[PDB]
Parts: C-alpha cells; structure tokens; sequence
DNA sequence: ATCAATATCCACCTGCAGATACTACCAAAAGTGTATTTGGAAACTGCTCCATCAAAAGGCATGTTCAGCTGGATTCCAGCTGAACATGCCTTTTGATGGAGCAGTTTCCAAATACACTTTTGGTAGTATCTGCAGGTGGATATTGAT
DNA sequence: ATCAATATCCACCTGCAGATACTACCAAAAGTGTATTTGGAAACTGCTCCATCAAAAGGCATGTTCAGCTGGAATCCAGCTGAACATGCCTTTTGATGGAGCAGTTTCCAAATACACTTTTGGTAGTATCTGCAGGTGGATATTGAT
C-alpha cells in the first residue's frame, strides 16, 4: 500500500521523503513533510496544466507544446509572478503592441 | 502607380509575425561560432554539448527581447518611437545591470 | 590534420537584420542606426558572465566538454533560471 | 540490450501525465513541454525545501516537519496559489494520519 | 525688502544637506503607525521590538530614495527636471515591481 | 489618516536625499501608495515568520529575515 | 591543546567556529579539514579590505572612529565591493552625495 | 550566572582584531560592529551555499577546499576574487606545512 | 559692475554617551590521541556524442543602394504649477512605570532513526505501430494606400 | 466614398518525426515490522523591554505670490523605412566517420568520522576609567540676488 494513494495523491510520496533526505535541508525530516510537499506540487502542476491545455484548446491543438505553458503562465497573474525570474524555452511571449505605436487619425 | 506601403506599416506587420512565433531568431552557426570564441578567450580546447549551445542561445534571445521591451517602454516615455542607444542605457541602469 | 582555425570578429555575426527581428519580438516599431553596435555589446557582455561561470562549473567537474547542465546552473545563480534542459 | 547499464535518470514526467489525463483526458504533451514540467516541478521542490531549510534554523529546529513546509508554502506562493496549496497539503495530511 | 531665493536653490542646498547625513526623513511615530496598521490586517494583537520597527524605516527609506534616484533619470530622460508620477511608474515597471 | 502620517514635507526630504530638484504635486500620493506597497510586501512575510514562531511580537530578525528573501538585504540589526 | 588551527594557518579568524558551522549549516554530508581553513582566510581577508577602506573613509573626514557612513562610503566608492553589496543595504549609512549635472543653476 | 545565558556568538573580537591589524589607531562604533557581523555572516553564508550546490553537481558528498575556492571565484568579482584566492590558497599552504 | 543679507566655513570649547580595560565564573568549544569507516582518486575501457567535412538548395535571407516620407530635433512661447516663505498649534518625542510575553528550564513521550528481510516499481531497453500537425496549396475574405 | 493590389486568413490536404504502447528484466526504491533513541511540546518562571501616557519640544499646514518649467504649435530636414536587385562562399541540413572524453565499474588508500578525555576560551556580567565628537559659539568670508 503506497503512501502516495494512502495520501489520496497521484505525486510520489516515496520518492519526495528520498529527497528531502538526499538535499541535506535539515538533520531530520518528518513523515508529514512529504505529503504536504508532494500534494503542494501536484497542485501547482494541475493548475498549470489546467491553463496550458485550454491555451492548446484555444490554438486548435491537442498537444501541450512550450507555447501553451507559456501563454498559460504568462496569462495568469500568479504563476507569471511565481516564475517572474524564469525563461521558458521555446515559449515566446504575448502579442502585445503599445498603443502609440498604432495608426489612426 | 507602383505601390508602396508607408513607413510604420510593414515594421507593424513584423511585429506581429514576430511576437506570434517562437523561433529563434538569430541563426544557429552565427551564435554558435561567438560562443565559441567568447568561451575560447576564458580557456582553451573547450567542446560543448549541442545543447549547450541551444541553452545559451534560448537564454540570450529571451533576454535581448525582454531589453527591447523595456529600451521601448524608455523611449516612449521619451515621447519617441525610435529606440536609441540612450533608452537601452536607461533600461540598463535602472535594471542594476548598470548602477 | 588538426583542424583549428582563428576565431575573430563572430559578434558581427549577429546581423542587422537578425537584431531587427528580436526588437520585433520585443515589439519595437521604430529603430536608429545605433542600436546595431548597442545591442552586439550588450549581447557580448551578457554571454561573457553567462560562459565564465558556466566554464568555471565545467573545470570544477574536471570536463573538457560544457554540458548543458553548466548553462543551466550559470543561468540560475544569475537569476535567469531557464526551463527546457533538465536538472 | 543492455550497454554497460547506464546509470538511471529519475523525473516526475509520469506522475505529470497522470495530472494532466486527468484534468484534460484528450490532451497529449509533446516531450519538449515534459521536460519544461519537469524542470518546474523540481524548480518548485527546491525553492519551498529552501525556505523549509532556512526556518527550521531560524528556529533552533533540526527538523522539517508540514508545519515547516506550509509556512514554506505561504512565503513563496502568491495570494491564492498559496490559499489552495495549504488547503490541497493540509487535505492530504489529514487524509495520510488517519490510516491505521 | 523681502528676501526670497529664486526657485530650485534652496532644493539644491537641501539635496546637498541631505545627502550629506544619514538621519531617518520620516518622523518616528507616524511610521510606526502605518506598521502596526499594515501589520493587524494579517494578525491582530501584535507587538513589536522597537529594533523591528527600526529595521522597516532604515529599509523603507533606504527602498524610497533608491526610487527617487531611478525616478530622477526617468525625467531627465524625458527631457525635465520635476518627477512625475509616471516616471515613478517608468522606474517600478523597468525594476520588475510592477511587471 | 496613518497612510498621510508620512507627510509632504517627509517625502520632499527622502526626494532631495535621492538629489530630486523639482516635484510634481501628485507625486506624494503616489510615493505613499508605493510605500504601502512595500511595507505589506515586508510585514507580510515578517509576521509569517512570527506565527511560525508561536510568537504575538514581530523581531528584528523576523524583519530581517523578510527583506532577505525579499531581495532587500539589510545589515546592522542582526544582533 | 597544542596551537589552535587559526595560529596554525596564521590566521586571526576563529577556524574552529568556521568548521562548526559549516557543518551545523547542512551544506553537505561531509566537510574536509582544509575547507575551514581556506573559508577563515577569504573572510579575514574580505573583512580586512572593507576595514581598510573604511579607515580611510574616517580618515578623510578627520575621524577615528568608524561609523555605519563610513562603510557606506567605503562599500559605494569602490566597484568591487559594491557590486558585491549590490542588494545590500547598511542602516545609517545614505548616500554618495550626487547632483544631475543638468540640475546646477544656470 | 549560567541561567540568561544563552551564548550568541557573533564575529566581533575577530573583526576588531583586523581592524588593529589595518589601522591600529583607529576604532568602531557598535552598529557599524554590527553592520560587519552581518557582512561576514552573510559572506559565509553565500560562499557556503555555493559551495553545497557545486558539492551537489557532482555527486560529492564533502566540501573540500576545492569546493570554497570555486565559490569564491562565482561569488566575488575579478580582482577580489584573485585577491581571496591567494590568501585562501596561502592559509591551507602554511596549515598544512605547520608542525 | 556695487553690495547688503545670509549661508557656510573654521577653530575652539565642554560634557557625556558609549567606548575601552581588567577580573571572575563557566558551558561548551576546541583540540589531542587512537581505533574504524568510507568517499573518492586512480587505472581501465565501453560507448556516447562532438567535431568536421561534403555538397546540395531542400535557395533561403542577406548586404547594398537609393528614394523620399515623416519622426525627431529645434525654437518659441503662454499660462499653469510648483517653490519659496513665515510661525502658531497641534502632533511627535522624550521622559516614567507597570506587566506581557520572550526566553530560559526541565520533564517525558510521540515520533524519529536504525536496521532486516521482502515486495514492488519506475527506468529503460527496444521494436512494434498509430496520429497530430508542419508545410503545401488554393481559393475565398481582410487591409492599405491611391485617388 | 471606389477599389486595386496585396497580405491574411483558415479549412481541407500530406508524410513522417515524434508520440504512445507493447512486453523484458532488475537495481533500487519502497513498504512492513521491531528495537532503541530523542527533538521539541508543553507547562511553569522571571526579568526584559514593550505599550501607555507624563509634559517638553519643535516640525509642519496654511495660502498667497510669482519665476520659470512644461506642453503645445510650428518648421525643417536627415535619418530612417521599404523595396529592388544580385547573390552569398552564407547558412541549413543531412549523414557519415573517427575517436575524444564522459561515464560506469573496480581496487585501495588517505582523510574523515566516531569518541573518549583534557584544556582552553569566548561570552556574559559587572566595575571602573576615560575620551571622540556632536553640538554650541565667535568671526572671517563666500554665495546670492537686488541693484
Ligand atoms: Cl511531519
Ligand atoms: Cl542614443
Ligand atoms: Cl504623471
Ligand atoms: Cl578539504
Ligand atoms: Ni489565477
Ligand atoms: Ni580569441
Ligand atoms: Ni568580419
Ligand atoms: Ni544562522
Ligand atoms: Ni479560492
Ligand atoms: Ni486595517
Ligand atoms: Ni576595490
Ligand atoms: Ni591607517
Ligand atoms: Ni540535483
Ligand atoms: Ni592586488
Ligand atoms: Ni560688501
Ligand atoms: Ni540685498
Ligand atoms: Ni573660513
Ligand atoms: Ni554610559
Ligand atoms: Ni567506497
Ligand atoms: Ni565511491
Ligand atoms: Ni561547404
Ligand atoms: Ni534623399
Ligand atoms: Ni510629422
Ligand atoms: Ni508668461
Ligand atoms: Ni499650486
Ligand atoms: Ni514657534
Ligand atoms: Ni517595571
Ligand atoms: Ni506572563
Ligand atoms: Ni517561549
Ligand atoms: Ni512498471
Ligand atoms: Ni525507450
Ligand atoms: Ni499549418
Ligand atoms: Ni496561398
Ligand atoms: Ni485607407
Ligand atoms: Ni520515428
Ligand atoms: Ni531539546
Ligand atoms: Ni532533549
Ligand atoms: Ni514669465
Ligand atoms: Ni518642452
Ligand atoms: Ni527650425
Ligand atoms: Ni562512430
Ligand atoms: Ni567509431
Ligand atoms: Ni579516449
Ligand atoms: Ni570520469
Ligand atoms: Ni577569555
Ligand atoms: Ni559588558
Ligand atoms: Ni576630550
Ligand atoms: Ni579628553
Ligand atoms: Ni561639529
Ligand atoms: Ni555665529
Ligand atoms: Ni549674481
């Protein structure tokens, strides 16, 4: 019986207590601390995988590619701060054209 | 009657081809060779995995576009369109890349 | 045999026009003369501290080769972290 | 078959495409956009086992326990990202003690 | 018989005044308030060391005229001598503050 | 009031420290508006590391602490 | 004891202390004798430089005794240790003075 | 007097010992003391932290004086680089070369 | 230019906050010596992948020039908007005094680490096999610039 | 306003590069159980240093007047865009080759851990000596703005 589904999660509670240890973070590390960490990062790769796969859906695509994580996290307010030091490969940016530098008149 | 689009309108038009790709847009051997030189003047016989190579590239058009994003934010503010050398200088000072 | 030539002047091989691209992408309309020789500068600068600290992980791991993972880590303690590569 | 055995290269590209079969069961992603996932998520593992790290010291603690990891939580992630994230951890903890 | 100085020199003598001393240039107490007032929307009924409250105005203020500093080359970019909030704005975003 | 606490003549002050010659009148609202920006930013994270504490007073270390991950480093308090 | 690891290496930083903490900091499962030893002498030697510098700064404007403004000047007249210090922010200590040049009279 | 004694160490002896050291007529006030504690906290602990992540790249399990020296060449620039690493390589010589 | 009004500078002064200096008591820090363990350097070597040349086009995208449009640079100028200014009063500060709560102590157990079979699994390896979509084309709708 | 001359769209095609799905075997990872140890909650304690308000101190809100800075308008021209034309020795791309060097496996020793026992010392806690300089002044002189 896997921690991880005793946890009600799909991330790998085994393998987040292994590294815990492996990363030297602290003497000791407690039984809870996985399960958090492994449900924190399951979150967070839902939510992003949630925006990406509409941004594909948007693009009449059905694969996710680094465009679709990009537009995703670009586009939200919170993720694009949490990785607001980050490059994405191959992601490009967001349309965006400064008023002024329109025509009209 | 041989036409021509003004000024302004294909440099728009780019703009939009442009912000809508992902490609790199520097070629590959062109980066590739200053790489290899800028490398080579730190320590010699030096060989790189490819995508070493594609990782200096991805990090630097990421970083010269961002620059023009805040170079063009400088000259507007400057009540221009033109990009000068000063409106990078600008970007670069408040950035801390300078002062 | 041994191959090995001299290379110089390669920052001319970032062109004009691949240098207008980039401004297009940054989404810039109009653009001097000047800003050719700028940007290359600017360019050199920023390969010069990405490459020095990514050769210096390279001789510590006592290689002759730079792996990506050099990159990597050079791009991450400069605060420009970069996704695509691995570790 | 088999050269030399070559030393095993561990990601969580499994447990991301669980995730993502899931919340959209006809999407694929191409191996490029794995690897941007996998990055982010080992990315996110150091960032929140660093804060983690530096509290419990600033405590006089030696260990990591949830506790750590949710203030962790709640120093890195913005507003509602972190609001969720607590909740998401919490649920699981909870749901992980009472088994037994 | 008044005696005034023309405009902008006695903002020159107070600039070169105050760049020469390191004295706080907000009052004690109205910061402090502002503090505790910030502070009781994420947790009611809390104290403070006076060292902490100390710490926030050395940071603050140390952060504010930084932000004039980049505030000011915004301006004279623009050609003028009197910031504006724009160029506080023009600052912050280039800083990645507001972006 | 507490935000109009930092006075005119306050910001006119920090202003001339970071050598501004002119300014323009709306520039102290919008200095405050910054300014309660920034101290949120810092105290929330200060006070997270108070709870965490178990603890009903904000320390010096917990301030210091804030504006390290922050990015804003300050010394002389770390006593 | 003998002579402590500091005289041993000829250096006036506590070695010891240094070895200790690296260890109590969890940087790795292992630390090795020369570590502290090399770390000791790096931070003597930095400490020495910005004291050095400082000294001068009180100096200058005839003083014996240094002060926070006398490591502010110190750190941002020198374009290594401010660079170094660049996110640093040392209390008491404001600033270089500096005028725009296009804001003089006249 | 064992009972409010909780020892905090700081690095203050020793950095006033240097100070003798550099100017022997000169002295230093408690916050600027206090100022050079937090820098030298601050340097360990950035050269410290590299250190672990160089450690760490390479599967090594001990940081050696191999590991610190790298780290002193990321973390400090050019000329205080070379300065340190000569007086790092210098106390490991003569410790090592010491009865 | 003349020149009064003020700011700024300089030596000199005292008093006191905060520096230093010397002694005493002590947990814990530091080394010394000595059996025990283990990370990593060393020598060998399999197998990945980097350098490099070839030769075509899959010939693209570049460098050069040249016209002439218009944004940027300049000069001028009217009014709007910040700076300067002066001091009573009203808010800050600097003092005084309980008491909140941080920081110290010591008791004790729930949960951590250690260690031993025993089981399960993710990585990988390697063919075997669909499928989304890049790039093509055409042919129908969208825009720009000249009248 | 017409419209002509392009660019732009987007839905229906293709051929394959790249994604997903076989089953293989297995080192490592993970679980389960058992004995042995321990960090830190939790309960109480005191003395530190924090919120409160004494009155003593002194900075600032107010408004009116006016210099000068700002944005608006007008003119001029050169520096930039667009595009044509000629042609990379240019870059991409494909693919083959030889072998550099990275990475995996083994053997084995030097440097690290583990630990007990000894000796030192940095921090704390006073107690007393003393001094650097912040702030007050007097008097020369430099700056400023009105003539
Ligand atoms: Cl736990
Ligand atoms: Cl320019
Ligand atoms: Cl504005
Ligand atoms: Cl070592
Ligand atoms: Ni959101
Ligand atoms: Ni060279
Ligand atoms: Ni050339
Ligand atoms: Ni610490
Ligand atoms: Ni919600
Ligand atoms: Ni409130
Ligand atoms: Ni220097
Ligand atoms: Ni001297
Ligand atoms: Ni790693
Ligand atoms: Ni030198
Ligand atoms: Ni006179
Ligand atoms: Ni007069
Ligand atoms: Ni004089
Ligand atoms: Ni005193
Ligand atoms: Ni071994
Ligand atoms: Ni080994
Ligand atoms: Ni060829
Ligand atoms: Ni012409
Ligand atoms: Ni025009
Ligand atoms: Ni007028
Ligand atoms: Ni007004
Ligand atoms: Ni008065
Ligand atoms: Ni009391
Ligand atoms: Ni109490
Ligand atoms: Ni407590
Ligand atoms: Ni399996
Ligand atoms: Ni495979
Ligand atoms: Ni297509
Ligand atoms: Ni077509
Ligand atoms: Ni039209
Ligand atoms: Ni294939
Ligand atoms: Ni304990
Ligand atoms: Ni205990
Ligand atoms: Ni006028
Ligand atoms: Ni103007
Ligand atoms: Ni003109
Ligand atoms: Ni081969
Ligand atoms: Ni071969
Ligand atoms: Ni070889
Ligand atoms: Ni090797
Ligand atoms: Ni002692
Ligand atoms: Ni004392
Ligand atoms: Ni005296
Ligand atoms: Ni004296
Ligand atoms: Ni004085
Ligand atoms: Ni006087
Ligand atoms: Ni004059």
């Amino acid at each position: 019986k896997t921690r991880s589904s005793r946890a009600g999660l799909q991330f790998p509670v085994g393998r987040v207590h292994r590294l815990l240890r492996k990363g030297n973070y602290a003497e000791r590390v407690g039984a809870g601390a996985p399960v958090y960490l492994a449900a924190v990062l399951e979150y967070l790769t839902a939510e992003i995988l949630e925006l990406a796969g509409n941004a594909a859906r948007d693009n009449k695509k059905t694969r996710i590619i680094p465009r679709h994580l990009q537009l995703a996290v670009r586009n939200d307010e919170e993720l694009n701060k949490l990785l607001g030091r980050v490059t994405i490969a191959q992601g490009g940016v967001l349309p965006n054209i400064q008023s002024v530098l329109l025509p009209k008149k | 009657k041989p036409h021509r689009y003004r000024p302004g309108t294909v440099a728009l038009r780019e703009i939009r081809r442009y912000q809508k790709s992902t490609e790199l847009l520097i070629r590959k051997l062109p980066f590739q060779r200053l790489v290899r030189e800028i490398a080579q003047d730190f320590k010699t016989d030096l060989r790189f995995q490819s995508s070493a190579v594609m990782a200096l590239q991805e990090a630097s058009e990421a970083y010269l576009v961002a620059l023009f994003e805040d170079t063009n934010l400088c000259a507007i503010h400057a009540k221009r369109v033109t990009i000068m050398p000063k409106d990078i200088q600008l970007a670069r000072r408040i950035r801390g890349e300078r002062a | 045999k041994r191959h090995r030539k001299v290379l110089r002047d390669n920052i001319q091989g970032i062109t004009k026009p691949a240098i207008r691209r980039l401004a297009r992408r940054g989404g810039v309309k109009r653009i001097s003369g000047l800003i050719y020789e700028e940007t290359r500068g600017v360019l050199k600068v920023f390969l010069e501290n990405v490459i020095r600290d990514a050769v210096t992980y390279t001789e510590h791991a006592k290689r002759k080769t730079v792996t990506a993972m050099d990159v990597v880590y050079a791009l991450k303690r400069q605060g420009r972290t970069l996704y695509g590569f691995g570790g | 078959g088999k050269k030399r055995r070559k030393t095993r290269k561990e990601s969580y590209a499994i447990y991301v495409y669980k995730v993502l079969k899931q919340v959209h069961p006809d999407t694929g992603i191409s191996s490029k956009a794995m690897s941007i996932m996998n990055s982010f998520v080992n990315d996110v593992f150091e960032r929140i086992a660093g804060e983690a790290s530096r509290l419990a010291h600033y405590n006089k603690r030696s260990t990591i326990t949830s506790r750590e990891i949710q203030t962790a939580v709640r120093l890195l992630l913005p507003g509602e990202l972190a609001k969720h994230a607590v909740s998401e951890g919490t649920k699981a903890v909870t749901k992980y003690t009472s088994a037994k």
